């Protein structure tokens, strides 16, 4: 019952007891007074499979991590996401509620036996970390990987090589850890020759685990005066691997040494993170109050474990069905016949334009996350992660960090569930049929959207006057209260009461695709454009041009004069693109690991810059150049500005064909003569 | 007529660039402003075919970001705010681009290439340059007379100095109208007859030039047309000329096909001048006076002041109503007046197509 405050929770050992399925784990606590403790947990085969969606002998032969073998998670990443989420569930289910950085009651065999909740806690101190390393990976081995895995991000190939020859991290140049002391370290070769004692404290604790018939001895590194780092994957890996090889030299027990990050998957992963779930004992956050708070709220498993923060994968079908049952049978028929491409509300069928009217755009902020949290409680009939989602929901509105998590959590929650999408899709449908039904009565006419974000024309307003704020206010209140009433009427209970945002009041709008809509206010020349790709800097200059062009074009209130303005805009755009005909980084597009240029072999020797390639590849073009796998400054043939302007002109021509068809009823697709005029500039 | 021919058989496309994009275009697609200003000695990349292929292969290693011999030399252009990419081959750091590339016939056989950032143009054209005093004292009023009298007066790194062909680089703009006359003739020709025939070449060709470049004050009296005759005529069988005209003021030409078209129009205009084909006919077997297929990318034209393995030396066809005769004589020596892609001497219009 020491009143303390856990700073990190990290997996130390994972073994099978003498006899048989119930693998144990030993966890490391970084505890601080107003110290280093441990807890033991058991996990069954079923709980593991639940958090995975395989076998416990394959999660105890991940006790080959207690050695130089560096990236054992690359072998099977979801196995580690599983093992860590399952330990963090067993620990709350056996030791009790556990909350990083928060005041706590700790009842310690030396193993912490109970941790019930319970002082002003010590504010988390931060340590800065700058580290750089020169791993010598042979760039013909780094091309064999991508020969096997044609979409492989090269941070992954880099790590996979560092996995196939561990010794690359031994002979590798390599740190400056500032801690408010100072820890610099030369390493010409990291296996050869401030104090490592004023940065960490080496603690040995004696333990007597139930599933181990001996007085096991755990050696740890207790941070002093810092609780986390703030910041290269191969670089940190090899640093911490040196620390491990050094500390765990003499006879005692050896920790796990497992890390996870987007670099550990073949196809990458959009967001950066470096998940420590093993040896060192504390995180490395690669503002920063955001990562700190996300850490603390989701017990540090996010984004490491994925959607397993909220609820196991294969316990989602149950909640899906259960929540489905609680809904009103009309809504349930909606939830059962949802298919992604359906026309629920009649919308303005593009191409279409709305002229002088009191156009408005309202959005129900964070509705998808609110729905998921409510449907989780409705399907509840273990709930530690359900509470974690609700927590982010009640903070997301005012804490921006929580939003980024949900914006990735909700999509990733069904990046797995294939039927929780139907609950989301079907209840989404009912949320739209109301709003339509209420808009019938509040002088609003839904013109497009999805039901958490929508826009329409107030076709009763006098196209003028100050009695327009009043009507939009009445409409927003009516739709807020009606959508709230509907969601209640189905027993969906929302953490915090809906707010219907008013994200702008406009007076013209043109719609040219499903997602493509431009808005404009004639009273004050303010606009919004959505639906244009922003695949690079060229595309943001292009989007600015499309916005200014549409302002003039709707300032004309024939079609031919519009086409004159459009071709004038395209002309001036191509010329100003000529001024930037050398700027490679400007013409570079971002290409996902899913959208199919091949790699030059010369890029395979970009050294420690391949390790920054986890999601996007930024390519210019005719032959493709990954502008980031080469040192700076580039030395290039002329950039294929005709190829790139052709792409951009195709998108601008979608926009312009839409506007001409929608506003003036021209059947004429707008076309720009490029090969005829302005092609020569790039020949 | 000729108005009819350039009314039916040519389709101009021009694009009025303006402001700073004009300067950018000029600097980007023509030789650098010092590639053709003279210099004490050459900084360049001259070797035979094989050694040039090697030196290219050794420049690639220095070009790590770049992908990966007359396309590749002609390709190696850029600048940025650092030394250009050619500097890996030339091996200076104060090179500037775009810069010339030359094809060099070698005795007894074989071809060498030379991309050079600057050269000694006096070493090439001093034994052809008339002193300002000699002109100013030559005293001879009629311009046929003065032109004819003035004409009367007159290792790879060494072989470049007797045979040097300029390679067309379709990446680049064209600022000069370099015609390649190959008059084949049955009976020999005197020189006063040829000189007057060239005085009639210039007038017809300048009419064609003015039709093709409408917004240009191309006075057919003082507009410079620079003639070089390959070395009394004494020339039997074939009589090789070279006519170089500045592109008129606001224009620049882009394209191999655009300049093929310009040459063919000039051909038909001078064949439609009744004076020219009297003055020169009955000597001249064929009538195809202009090899319009010499403007293709990768193809080479012997430059004035270089022999063949006939030094193209000037025939001063002095303009009617010229103004500063010393300067017109001196321009037959500035390299800018006889390279395709030279710097021009507000807006510009780029004639990128004729059809």
């Amino acid at each position: 019952w020491v009143e303390e405050s856990v700073s990190a929770i990290t997996l130390y050992a994972v073994w099978l007891p003498p006899a048989r399925e119930y693998f144990h784990a030993l966890v490391y606590f970084v505890c601080r007074n107003a110290r280093a403790r441990f807890a033991e947990v058991s996990v069954t085969a079923t709980e593991l499979r639940d958090f995975y969606g395989q076998a416990v002998v394959a999660a105890a032969r991940a006790a080959t991590t207690p050695a130089a073998s560096p990236l054992e998670p690359l072998e099977n990443p979801t196995l580690w996401r599983a093992l860590y989420a399952c330990v963090l569930a067993a620990l709350e289910r056996q030791t009790g509620p556990v909350a990083l950085f928060a005041p706590l009651r700790i009842g310690s065999t030396g193993l912490v036996v109970k941790v019930e909740r319970a002082g002003p806690p010590a504010a988390p101190r931060a340590a800065l970390l700058v580290a750089e390393a020169n791993i010598d990976i042979d760039p013909m081995a780094l091309a064999a990987r991508v020969a096997e895995h044609p979409d492989a991000r090269l941070a992954w190939a880099r790590l996979a090589a560092i996995r196939d020859t561990p010794q690359c991290a031994s002979a590798a140049s390599l740190v400056n850890i500032t801690t408010g002391a100072l820890f610099a370290r030369e390493y010409q070769t990291l296996a050869f020759p401030g104090a490592f004692g004023d940065l960490v404290e080496v603690c040995e604790v004696g333990l007597r685990p139930r599933g181990h018939p001996q007085r096991v001895t755990a050696r740890v590194l207790l941070p002093r005066d810092y609780d986390y780092f703030v910041s290269s994957a191969p670089a940190l890996v090899a640093l911490f691997r040196q620390w491990h090889t050094t500390v765990h030299a003499a006879p005692a027990l050896a920790p796990v040494f497992a890390f996870l990050g987007p670099e550990f998957e073949v196809r990458g992963g959009p967001v950066p993170y470096f998940a420590v779930l093993g040896f060192p004992g504390w995180p490395t956050f690669t503002l920063v109050r955001g990562a700190a708070a996300a850490y603390a709220a989701l017990l540090g498993a996010w984004p490491a474990v994925g959607a397993r923060v909220v609820l196991p994968p294969r316990a989602w079908p149950g909640v899906a069905s259960a929540a489905a049952g609680c809904l009103l049978p009309a809504v349930r028929e909606a939830v059962a016949r949802w298919h992604p491409a359906t026309k629920i509300i009649q919308l303005l069928d593009p191409p279409a334009a709305v002229g002088p009217v009191w156009t408005a755009r309202f959005c129900f902020p964070g509705l998808r996350a609110q729905l998921l949290a409510a449907l989780a409680d409705l399907g509840g009939s273990g709930r530690t992660g359900l509470a974690r989602l609700d927590a982010l929901v009640v903070a997301a509105p005012s804490e921006p960090w929580a939003g980024a998590v949900l914006e990735r959590l909700v999509p990733d929650t069904c990046n797995a569930c294939p039927a929780l999408r139907q609950l989301l899709g079907g209840v989404m449908a009912a949320v739209c049929l109301q709003i339509e039904e209420t808009a019938s009565s509040v002088k609003f006419a839904v013109c497009g959207g999805d039901g958490g974000a929508f826009w329409g024309v107030f076709n009763v307003d006098p196209q003028d006057a100050d009695a327009a704020s009043g009507v939009i206010e009445d409409a927003r209140r009516a739709i807020e209260t009606a959508v709230g009433a509907v969601l209640r009427a189905n027993a969906v209970r929302l953490r915090h009461p809906l707010c219907l945002a008013l994200e702008g009041v406009y007076t013209h709008a043109v719609a040219w695709s499903q997602a493509g809509v431009w808005f404009w206010n004639s009273r004050d020349n303010t606009d919004h454009l959505g639906g244009f790709p922003l695949r690079g800097p060229a595309y943001t200059t292009a989007a600015g041009v499309v916005r200014d062009t549409l302002r003039r074009v709707l300032g004309l209130t024939d079609a031919l004069t519009a086409r004159g303005l459009m071709e004038d805009a395209c002309d001036r755009l191509i010329l100003d693109a000529f001024n930037k005909r050398l700027d490679a980084e400007y013409w570079s597009v971002r290409v996902s690991p899913f959208e199919a240029d091949p790699l030059p072999p010369t890029a395979f020797r970009g050294g420690a810059l391949l390790d920054a390639e986890h999601y996007w590849r930024r390519v210019v073009r005719s032959v493709g150049v990954p502008v980031d796998l080469y040192p700076r400054p580039l030395v290039l043939p002329p950039v294929d500005c005709a190829h790139h302007l052709r792409e951009i002109l195709r998108e601008i021509e979608l926009v312009f064909t839409g506007v001409l068809a929608g506003v003036w009823g021209e059947g004429g697709k707008f076309v720009y003569p490029f090969d005829d005029k302005m092609s020569f500039l790039f020949a | 007529n000729i108005g009819e021919y350039v009314k039916h058989n040519v389709t101009p496309r021009e694009t009025v660039l303006d402001g700073d994009t004009a300067k950018a275009y000029l600097r980007a697609r023509t030789y650098a402003p010092g590639a053709l200003t003279p210099a004490p000695a050459y900084c360049g990349a001259v070797d035979s075919a094989t050694k040039m292929m090697g030196r290219l292969a050794d420049a690639e290693k220095l070009l790590v970001p770049r992908g990966w011999r007359l396309l590749r030399l002609a390709a190696t252009e850029q600048q940025g705010p650092t030394p250009p990419a050619i500097a890996a081959l030339i091996r200076n750091a104060a090179v500037q681009t775009p810069l010339p590339v030359y094809r060099i016939s070698m005795v007894p056989t074989g071809q060498a290439f030379a991309a050079l950032a600057w050269d000694d143009w006096a070493r090439i054209t001093r034994d052809a340059r008339l002193a300002e005093a000699v002109v100013s004292a030559e005293a001879h009023p009629d311009h046929g007379a003065l032109g004819r009298r003035l004409t009367d007066r007159i290792d790879a790194g060494g072989q470049m100095y007797v045979n040097r062909n300029e390679i067309f680089n379709g990446a680049l703009a064209i600022t000069n109208i370099i015609l390649d006359l190959d008059i084949a003739l049955k009976e020999p020709v005197p020189f006063r007859r040829l000189h007057e025939a060239l005085g009639h070449f210039r007038r017809g060709a300048l009419a064609a030039v003015q039709l093709l470049f409408p917004a240009a004050r191309v006075d057919p009296d003082a507009y410079p047309c620079y003639f070089f005759k390959s070395a009394v005529c004494s020339c039997t069988d074939k009589i090789g000329l070279r006519v170089c005209m500045p592109v008129p003021a606001p224009y620049v030409v882009h394209g191999s096909l655009t300049m093929r078209g310009v040459a063919r129009v000039i051909q038909q205009a001078v064949l439609l001048d009744r004076d020219f084909v009297e003055a020169i006919g009955s000597y001249v077997k064929n009538f195809l006076l202009i090899d319009t297929g010499v403007y293709a990318h990768g193809h080479s034209l012997r430059l004035p002041y270089f022999a063949k393995i006939g030094r193209l030396l000037p025939v001063f066809v002095i303009p009617p109503a010229c103004k500063d005769v010393p300067a017109f004589v001196a321009a037959h020596a500035d390299p800018r007046r006889f390279h395709f892609h030279a710097p021009p001497t507000r807006e510009i219009r780029v004639l990128h197509s004729l059809g």
